[PDB]
C-alpha cells in the first residue's frame, strides 16, 4: 500500500512539469545540428593529412 | 621503425610484450574446462559443489586427472536470466541439478504449483535456448535415498495423473529420467548425460570427467572435420 | 619505490668490477633501466639502457664493448659488468627506472649513486647550456635556456626534451617530461616553453630549496646526450 | 482505489503529451537537405583480445580507449599507433561494462560479480592494481560512467541505479524507480542529470544531486539495451530489442521520432552520437552497424566487417572516429 | 601405346595441379592457416602440387625416349619427385597420428594439438625427407644407353649393395611403416569412436558414425591400393630379372601413373571431404 502510494505521488510530481511545444525542441535540435555540422568530422570529410588516423 | 622515435619503439616493444603475455594466458585458458552450473537450493546444487570441490557468481576451480575444471555458480543472482544467458555461449557443458524428492514439496504461494513441474519448465527453457543448442547437458538427480523412502511411502500418481506406473523406486526414477530426456526438442545435436548422485564424490566427479571427455572428443572431431 | 646500488670502492686500471642495483617496492620486470654516470665536478652522462624483458639493449660508444648490462627479474636486480676500466670511469653511477607508453613519465625515479674511483659524435645531438651559473634571490621568476643541435620535434608532435633538477648532495629528480607535462610530485612553480632548437624553463615565485643544477636532456634517438648544467646559487 | 488513481494520472499525462505535440518532427525536418550516403573506411584494427569484447569507452583525449574482454582482461589502447598501453588482469572473469575516467586516472569495470572495480593508472609503483571495490549491488553490473575522479553512477540488475563515492567506498545515492533490470545509463554534459533505460521498456531521468526521478519515457515494446544523450543534453536516443530506436526530448517529454527498418528485425546492442548529433550510430545484431540521419530518419550508412555479433559502439570525444567492439575479439575504428 | 600413356600422364598432371592449386588457394583465402589440420592439408597439397609439376618431365622422357633437358634438370626432377613422395607419405602419417591423439587422448589433445606444434612437426617432416632427396639428387645422373639418354640413379662401387640398400630403405620407410601407423591409429580411433556414447543410441547418430568409419576406410583403402602395386612391382623386378616386353613397360608406367593418381587424389579425399571446407564450398 505504501509502495503504491509512493508511485502515485511520483506520478503526481511527474505530471506537474513545465511542458514546452515540440516545435520549439525541434527548432533547437535543428539549430544545434546546423551550428555544429561543420565542426563534426564524421558529417564532413577531413583531409588525410589533417586526419589523425592514416593508413599504415 | 627508423621513422619511429626511441619512445615509440619502446612503446611498440611494450605492446609486443603485452601480446606475448596475452598469448600465453590464452594458451593457458584454452586448456581450461569451463562448466556452467544450474539448479536451485532444494535441488542440491550446493551438495555437488561440496562433493566435487577438493556473490554474483561462485567459482570452484579444481583439477581432476591433470585436467583443469572451472565451475561457475550463477544461482545466487536473482536478476533476469535472459539478459546474461548469452554471456555463457562458450561453455563446454551445462550441469543441471534437480532433486528427486521435489515433487512432494509444494511452495506456499498464493496458488499451489508443483516444484518438480517448475524444474521441468526450467530445464525446458534452458535446454531449448538458442545460445545453448549445441552445448551438452549433464543432469544430476539428488536425494536418491529420500526419493526411495518417499516413493514407497506416498504414490507418485497424486501429483500428475498421467503416470500409471506402480510405486517402485527404479521405475519412478527411470520415468523421471525419460521425461527429462523427452523435454529436449533437439536430440540429434545435444547429448544429455543423466546420472543418480552418489554419496561417493569420486563417482560423480568421474561421470563429469567422462561427459567432459566426450564433449572434448566432439570438439576435436569438429576441428578435424569428421562431424 | 626504492633503488640502492652496491659494488663501489677503488679499482686499478685494466681491472674488472660488477655493480648491482637492488630494487624494492615496484614492478621491476615492467620498467626499462638506465645507467647514468656523473663525473666528480662535471655534468651527468648516459651510460647504458636495457628494455623490460631484455629485448633491446643500448650503450654509449665510449663504453661500447667494455660494459655489459643485464637484469634478473625474479630477484629484481640490475647488473653492470665492467671490464678493462680506464681513468675516465671515476664517476658516480645512478640507476634509473623508466616506463614507455602514451602518457608515461620515464626517468621519473633515480637511484642513489655508487661512486667508483679508478685510482692510478657529430651525428649525436648535442645539448647546449649557454649559461653556467646564475645568481638568484628567493622570489623572482628565473628563466633557463637550452638549445639542441637537431630539431627535437617529431612527426607525431611530441617534443622529446626532459628537464631534471639535481639538488646539492642529492639524487637528481625529474621535473618536466616532454617539455609540456609536469612530473607527478613537482610543484607548479616550474613551466616549460619554447620551440624546436630553443627551449626555456621558467621558475615563477622561486624558493631557496628549489635551487639546484638544472639539466636538459634530449630523447629523440640513442645515445642520449645531456646538457652542461645550469647552476643556481644564493 | 490507488491503482485507479495511478491509471487516471497516467491517462492525464498521456492527454497532456497528446495535446502538447502539435507538429510532427518529420514534417519540420522534411525541408532540411539530406545527408545522402555516408561511407566510413576502416583505419585501425585491434587484435589480441581472444574473447568476446563487451564494452569500449573512449577517453577525453580522443586517443586512448579502454576495452573489456571475457578472458579476464581490460586492455587500454593507443588508437593512433595500434600499440597496447595497458593490460589489466581482472579478478572476475565475466565483465559486462567498462568506464574510462575523463581525467584518465582511473578505470572502472564491472559485471556478473556484483562488484564495480576501480583501477588506478597513475600509481607511482607502476602496476595497475585494484584501487577501490564498489560492493553492494544485488544484480549484475550493466553500465557505469564516471562523473568525476571521486563519484560514479552505476546500473545493476537489481532494478536500481547507484551513485558511489570512491573514497568513501559506499553508495551515496540510491535510485529505485525501475521495475526491470537497468541495462544502460548515459551522463549528460552538465552531469546534473542522467537517463537510464530498463527491461520494462521505459527510461527514467534521475537527478544526481536530489536523488529522484524527474521524467519517465515509455514507447518501446521490448527491453531497452542502450541509451545515450544528444550532445546538447536536451535529448537522448534509445535502442531496444524490438528492432527500433527512439528519440526522446527531456523538455518535450515525448517520443520525437522512431528509427526502424523493415528488413532488420534484430535488437540494437549499443547507440552512440556524433559531435554534431546529426548522425546516430547503432550496432545491430545483423553483424552490421547502421548510421541513421537523426533529423531525416533515413539510413545514411552501413559499417560492415564484424563477422561475429556487435556488442558495443562508441564515438570519440572530438568526433573524429567511431570504434566498434564485437564478439569476434576485433575492435575496428571507422573514419 | 605411347600416346595413351602420355595422355594418361597429361590428364593426371592436369587434375593434380588443378586440385592442389585450388586447395591451397581455398586455404589461403578463407582459412588463413589458423588451425593445425589445415596446415597439414596445405602441406600435403604443396608436396602433391610439386610432384604433379614434376610429372610432365617424366611423360616427355617416356615419349621422346631420351632426356634432352640435361643432367642438372634431371637432378632437380629426381630430388623433387622423391622429396614429394616422402613428404606426402609422412604428412599423411602425421595426420593419422594427430587424429589418433585427438580421439584416443582427449585431455592431452588440447596440450599436444596447437598450430605452433603442427608447424614444428611439418618442418621436421620436410627435414627428414631432405635426408632422402638430397643424396639421391647428387647420385641421379643421365647415362646414355643404346643411343638414348636415361635419367636414372647411379651408385658407386659396390653398385649392387647401394642399389639394394636404397630400394629396401625406400620400400620399408615409405610403405611398411606408414601402412602400419595408419592402420593401427585409425583402427584404435574407430574403436574409441564406437565406445563413445554420443554416436550410439540414435539412428541418425549411428549413421554419422558409419559415415565417419566408411570415410576412414576409404582413405586407408585408397592409400594401400594405390601404393601396393608399384612397390611390389619394384621388389619383384629388383629381386628377379625379367626380359623386357611391351606389357612389362605398360604395367610399369601404369603402376607409376597409379601412384601419381594417389598423389592427386589425397588432397581431394582430405580437403574436399573435410566439413569446414565443405561448408565454405556450400556457401559459394
Ligand atoms: C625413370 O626414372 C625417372 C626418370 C625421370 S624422373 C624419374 C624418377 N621417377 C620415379 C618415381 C617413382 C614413383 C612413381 C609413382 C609415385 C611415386 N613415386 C617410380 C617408382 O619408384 C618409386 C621409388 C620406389 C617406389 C616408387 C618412385
Amino acid at each position: 500500500i505504501a509502495q503504491a502510494r509512493k508511485l502515485v505521488e511520483q506520478l503526481k510530481m511527474e505530471a506537474n512539469i513545465d511542458r514546452i511545444k515540440v516545435s520549439k525542441a525541434a527548432a533547437d535540435l535543428m539549430a544545434y545540428c546546423e551550428a555544429h555540422a561543420k565542426e563534426d568530422p564524421l558529417l564532413t570529410p577531413v583531409p588525410a593529412s589533417e586526419n589523425p588516423f592514416r593508413e599504415k | 621503425g627508423c621513422t619511429l622515435s626511441a619512445e615509440d619503439k619502446a612503446a611498440v616493444e611494450r605492446s609486443k610484450m603485452i601480446d606475448r603475455n596475452l598469448r600465453e594466458d590464452g594458451e593457458k585458458a584454452a586448456r581450461e574446462v569451463k562448466l556452467l552450473l544450474l539448479g536451485a537450493g532444494e535441488s542440491g546444487k550446493s551438495t555437488i559443489v561440496k562433493q566435487m570441490k577438493i556473490t554474483g557468481i561462485v567459482e570452484t576451480h579444481f583439477t581432476f586427472k591433470d585436467l583443469h575444471f572451472k565451475m561457475f555458480d550463477v544461482g545466487a543472482q536473482r536478476s533476469e536470466r535472459k539478459k546474461w544467458i548469452h554471456c555463457f555461449e562458450g561453455v563446454t557443458a551445462i550441469i543441471f541439478c534437480v532433486a528427486l524428492s521435489d515433487y512432494d514439496l509444494v511452495l506456499a504461494e498464493d496458488e499451489e504449483m508443483n516444484r518438480m513441474h517448475e524444474s521441468m519448465k526450467l530445464f525446458d527453457s534452458i535446454c531449448n535456448n538458442k545460445w545453448f543448442t549445441d552445448t551438452s547437458i549433464i543432469l544430476f538427480l539428488n536425494k536418491k535415498d529420500l526419493f526411495e523412502e518417499k516413493i514407497k511411502k506416498s504414490p507418485l500418481t497424486i501429483c500428475y495423473p498421467e503416470y500409471a506406473g506402480s510405486n517402485t523406486y527404479e521405475e519412478a526414477a527411470a520415468y523421471i529420467q525419460c521425461q527429462f530426456e523427452d523435454l529436449n526438442k533437439r536430440k540429434d545435436t545435444k547429448e544429455i548425460y543423466t546420472h543418480f548422485t552418489c554419496s561417493t564424490d569420486t563417482k560423480n566427479v568421474q561421470f563429469v570427467f567422462d561427459a567432459v571427455t566426450d564433449v572434448i572428443i566432439k570438439n576435436n572431431l569438429k576441428d578435424c572435420g569428421l562431424f | 619505490v626504492q633503488l640502492v646500488e652496491s659494488g663501489g670502492g677503488l679499482v686499478q686500471p685494466g681491472g674488472s668490477r660488477k655493480l648491482s642495483c637492488s630494487a624494492s617496492g615496484f614492478a621491476f620486470s615492467s620498467f626499462g633501466m638506465h645507467w647514468v654516470r656523473q663525473a666528480p665536478e662535471k655534468g651527468l652522462e648516459w651510460v647504458a639502457y636495457i628494455s623490460s624483458g631484455s629485448g633491446t639493449i643500448y650503450y654509449a660508444d665510449t663504453v661500447k664493448g667494455r660494459f655489459t648490462i643485464s637484469r634478473d627479474d625474479p630477484k629484481n636486480t640490475l647488473f653492470l659488468q665492467m671490464t678493462s676500466l680506464r681513468s675516465e670511469d671515476t664517476a658516480m653511477y645512478y640507476c634509473v627506472r623508466s616506463i614507455y607508453y602514451y602518457g608515461s613519465s620515464p626517468f621519473d625515479f633515480w637511484g642513489q649513486g655508487t661512486t667508483l674511483t679508478v685510482s692510478a659524435g657529430s651525428a649525436d645531438i648535442v645539448m647546449t647550456q649557454a649559461t653556467s651559473s646564475v645568481p638568484v634571490t628567493p622570489g623572482e621568476s628565473v628563466s633557463i635556456s637550452c638549445r639542441s643541435s637537431k630539431s627535437l620535434l617529431h612527426s607525431n608532435g611530441n617534443t622529446y626534451l626532459y628537464w631534471f633538477l639535481q639538488r646539492p648532495g642529492q639524487s637528481p629528480q625529474l621535473l618536466i617530461y616532454r617539455m609540456s607535462n609536469l612530473a607527478s610530485g613537482v610543484p607548479d612553480r616550474f613551466s616549460g616553453s619554447g620551440s624546436g632548437t630553443a627551449f626555456t624553463l621558467t621558475i615563477s615565485r622561486l624558493e631557496a630549496e628549489d635551487v639546484g643544477v638544472y639539466y636538459c636532456m634530449q630523447h629523440l634517438e640513442y645515445p642520449l646526450t645531456f646538457g652542461a648544467g645550469t647552476k643556481l646559487e644564493l | 482505489q490507488l491503482r485507479q488513481e495511478a491509471e487516471q494520472l497516467k491517462n492525464q499525462i498521456r492527454d497532456a503529451r497528446k495535446a502538447c505535440a502539435d507538429a510532427t518532427l518529420s514534417q519540420i525536418t522534411n525541408n532540411i537537405d539530406p545527408v545522402g550516403r555516408i561511407q566510413m573506411r576502416t583505419r585501425r584494427t585491434l587484435r589480441g583480445h581472444l574473447a568476446k569484447i563487451y564494452a569500449m569507452h573512449w577517453g577525453t583525449d580522443s586517443r586512448l580507449l579502454v576495452s573489456a574482454s571475457q578472458d579476464g582482461k581490460l586492455i587500454i589502447w593507443d588508437s593512433y599507433t595500434t600499440n597496447k598501453v595497458h593490460a589489466i588482469p581482472l579478478r572476475s572473469s565475466w565483465v559486462m561494462t567498462c568506464a574510462y575516467a575523463p581525467s584518465g586516472n582511473y578505470v572502472a569495470c564491472g559485471g556478473l560479480d556484483n562488484i564495480c572495480s576501480i583501477y588506478n593508472l597513475k600509481t607511482r609503483e607502476g602496476n595497475v592494481r585494484v584501487s577501490r571495490e564498489l560492493a553492494g549491488h544485488t544484480g549484475y553490473l550493466s553500465c557505469c560512467r564516471f562523473l568525476d575522479d571521486n563519484q560514479i553512477v552505476t546500473s545493476s540488475g537489481d532494478t536500481t541505479c547507484a551513485l558511489w563515492d570512491i573514497e568513501t567506498g559506499q553508495q551515496t545515492t540510491t535510485f529505485t524507480g525501475h521495475t526491470g533490470d537497468v541495462m544502460s545509463l548515459s551522463l549528460a554534459p552538465d552531469t546534473r542529470l542522467f537517463v537510464s533505460g530498463a527491461c520494462d521498456a521505459s527510461a527514467k531521468l534521475w537527478d544526481v544531486r536530489e536523488g529522484m526521478c524527474r521524467q519517465t519515457f515509455t514507447g518501446h515494446e521490448s527491453d531497452i539495451n542502450a541509451i545515450c544523450f544528444f550532445p546538447n543534453g536536451n535529448a537522448f536516443a534509445t535502442g531496444s530489442d524490438d528492432a527500433t530506436c527512439r528519440l526522446f526530448d527531456l523538455r518535450a517529454d515525448q517520443e520525437l521520432m522512431t528509427y526502424s527498418h523493415d528488413n532488420i528485425i534484430c535488437g540494437i546492442t549499443s547507440v552512440s552520437f556524433s559531435k554534431s548529433g546529426r548522425l546516430l550510430l547503432a550496432g545491430y545484431d545483423d553483424f552490421n552497424c547502421n548510421v541513421w540521419d537523426a533529423l531525416k530518419a533515413d539510413r545514411a550508412g552501413v559499417l560492415a566487417g564484424h563477422d561475429n555479433r556487435v556488442s558495443c559502439l562508441g564515438v570519440t570525444d572530438d568526433g573524429m572516429a567511431v570504434a566498434t567492439g564485437s564478439w569476434d575479439s576485433f575492435l575496428k575504428i571507422w573514419n | 601405346t605411347a600416346i595413351t600413356i602420355m595422355a594418361l600422364y597429361s590428364i593426371v598432371c592436369v587434375v593434380g595441379l588443378f586440385g592442389n592449386f585450388l586447395v591451397m588457394y581455398v586455404i589461403v583465402r578463407y582459412t588463413k592457416m589458423k588451425t593445425a589440420t589445415n596446415i597439414y592439408i596445405f602441406n600435403l597439397a604443396l608436396a602433391d602440387a610439386l610432384a604433379t609439376s614434376t610429372l610432365p618431365f617424366q611423360s616427355v622422357n617416356y615419349l621422346m625416349g631420351t632426356w634432352p633437358f640435361g643432367t642438372i634438370l634431371c637432378k632437380i626432377v629426381i630430388s623433387i619427385d622423391y622429396y614429394n613422395m616422402f613428404t606426402s607419405i609422412w604428412t599423411l602419417c602425421t595426420m593419422s597420428v594427430d587424429r589418433y591423439i585427438a580421439v584416443c587422448h582427449p585431455v592431452k589433445a588440447l596440450d599436444f594439438r596447437t598450430p605452433r606444434n603442427a608447424k614444428i612437426i611439418n618442418v621436421c617432416n620436410w627435414i627428414l625427407s631432405s635426408a632422402i632427396g638430397l643424396p639421391v639428387m647428387f647420385m641421379a645422373t643421365t647415362k646414355y644407353r643404346q643411343g638414348s639418354i636415361d635419367c636414372t640413379l647411379t651408385f658407386s662401387h659396390p653398385t649392387w649393395y647401394w642399389e639394394n640398400l636404397l630400394k629396401i630403405c625406400v620400400f620399408i620407410f615409405a610403405f611398411i611403416m606408414p601402412v602400419l601407423i595408419i592402420t593401427v591409429c585409425y583402427g584404435l580411433m574407430i574403436l574409441r569412436l564406437k565406445s563413445v556414447r554420443m554416436l550410439s543410441g540414435s539412428k541418425e547418430k549411428d549413421r554419422n558414425l558409419r559415415r565417419i568409419t566408411r570415410m576412414v576406410l576409404v582413405v586407408v583403402a585408397v592409400f594401400i591400393v594405390c601404393w601396393t602395386p608399384i612397390h611390389i612391382y619394384v621388389i619383384i623386378k629388383a629381386l628377379v630379372t625379367i626380359p623386357e616386353t611391351t606389357f612389362q613397360t605398360v604395367s610399369w608406367h601404369f603402376c607409376i601413373a597409379l601412384g601419381y593418381t594417389n598423389s592427386c587424389l589425397n588432397p581431394v579425399l582430405y580437403a574436399f571431404l573435410d566439413e569446414n571446407f565443405k561448408r565454405c564450398f556450400r556457401e559459394f
